[PDB]
């Protein structure tokens, strides 16, 4: 079976242009379990990520937080990209403080 | 506490 | 409220070279408490929440014994199910085992399970009487039969009644000032134009434990899920949680809708409007 994955960007608190926050990328109903999540400033890849411990739900689907901290500007664009055996193409998703 | 006692499939 | 312990197992094999790699997590309800990684330096059942710290090294030692008897277990369980549906040695599979138990208010035995699944599909579970098996076709079958021969759900069954549900409670008392603390959602409400004749209205909330909750919009008091639109809770790193609910609507007409907030922490739901 192969399940592809959902995706949700967005910060831990509410977002503040020069205040400290954290971004997350939460990943879940994906399967199998291997997945690759890197989260984008710019188009280039943050590098001190980490991630939650693999856990999945009641309908064996994986889920997995990714997150690292930040600092919201107007100028700066903030993304995740998750690559997953599902999808022909990585998919990136935009960070949008309004969701 | 996990299970103390699990068997093979 | 209710609550539950729950332990969750994913074994991926690497068919090129090595053993599985294994991936145990614990759960007091929304609460992840302990882990064990394979691929992790220690080898050792870890904490994840500071109340299970509280716990000695005799702790640690029986659970990281456990654990890596699980570890193999779930090792050998990979190599019997590549024989029962005929797989060769080239590909990866995966099994993933769920179990633990749920406790009413009143913190005694509500609801046990103990749950199977090889590359992503049911293979065999506990029935709720805690006396039977569930076998989803014949390979699991055989699991069911062999199972039922060594009585195996009889000694499930003394774990899932007895010493998950005490295990549970002892980790509620040391824990209760975050396990037992019910965070209520904090909410607002965002307006958003999308042209000079729609808006969107959006439903917040924020910072919520534990992870149940349901945000429904009204419009002139009557529920509405056309042109709704509501996202999967979402973890927010702390600990707490995040959901919300949007609904469309003619630009000038907002005070028509109404948000609902149904949640544990708070003693009545709350209603929401611009």
């Amino acid at each position: 079976i192969q399940r592809t994955p959902k995706i949700q960007v967005y910060s831990r608190h509410p977002a503040e242009n020069g205040k400290s926050n954290f971004l997350n990328c939460y990943v879940s109903g994906f399967h199998p379990s291997d997945i690759e999540v890197d989260l984008l400033k710019n188009g280039e890849r943050i590098e001190k990520v980490e991630h939650s411990d693999l856990s999945f739900s009641k309908d064996w689907s994986f889920y997995l937080l990714y997150y690292t901290e930040f600092t919201p500007t107007e100028k700066d664009e903030y993304a995740c990209r998750v690559n997953h055996v599902t999808l022909s193409q990585p998919k990136i998703v935009k960070w949008d403080r309004d969701m | 506490g996990i299970w103390g006692f699990v068997f093979t499939l | 409220g209710s609550h539950s312990m729950r332990y969750f197992f994913t074994s991926v094999s690497r068919p090129g070279r090595g053993e599985p790699r294994f991936i145990a997590v614990g759960y007091v309800d929304d609460t992840q408490f302990v882990r064990f990684d394979s691929d992790a330096a220690s080898q050792r059942m870890e904490p994840r929440a500071p109340w299970i710290e509280q716990e000695g090294p005799e702790y640690w030692d029986g659970e990281t014994r456990k654990v890596k008897a699980h570890s193999q277990t779930h090792r050998v369980d990979l190599g019997t199910l590549r024989g029962y549906y005929n797989q060769s040695e080239a590909g990866s599979h995966t099994v993933q085992r769920m179990y633990g138990c749920d406790v009413g208010s009143d913190w005694r035995f509500l609801r046990g399970y103990h749950q199977y699944a090889y590359d992503g599909k049911d293979y065999i579970a506990l029935k709720e009487d805690l006396r039977s098996w569930t076998a989803a076709d014949m390979a699991a079958q055989t699991t069911k039969h062999k199972w039922e021969a060594a009585h195996v759900a009889e000694q499930l069954r003394a774990y899932l009644e007895g010493t998950c549900v005490e295990w549970l409670r002892r980790y509620l008392e040391n824990g209760k000032e975050t396990l037992q603390r019910t965070d209520a959602p904090k909410t607002h409400m965002t307006h958003h134009a999308v042209s000079d004749h729609e808006a969107t209205l959006r439903c917040w909330a924020l910072s919520f434990y534990p992870a149940e909750i349901t945000l429904t919009w009204q419009r002139d008091g009557e529920d509405q899920t056309q042109d709704t639109e509501l996202v999967e809770t979402r973890p927010a790193g702390d600990g707490t949680f995040q959901k919300w609910v949007a609904v469309v609507v003619p630009s000038g007409q907002e005070q028509r809708y109404t948000c609902h907030v149904q949640h544990e922490g708070l003693p009545k739901p709350l209603t929401l409007r611009w």
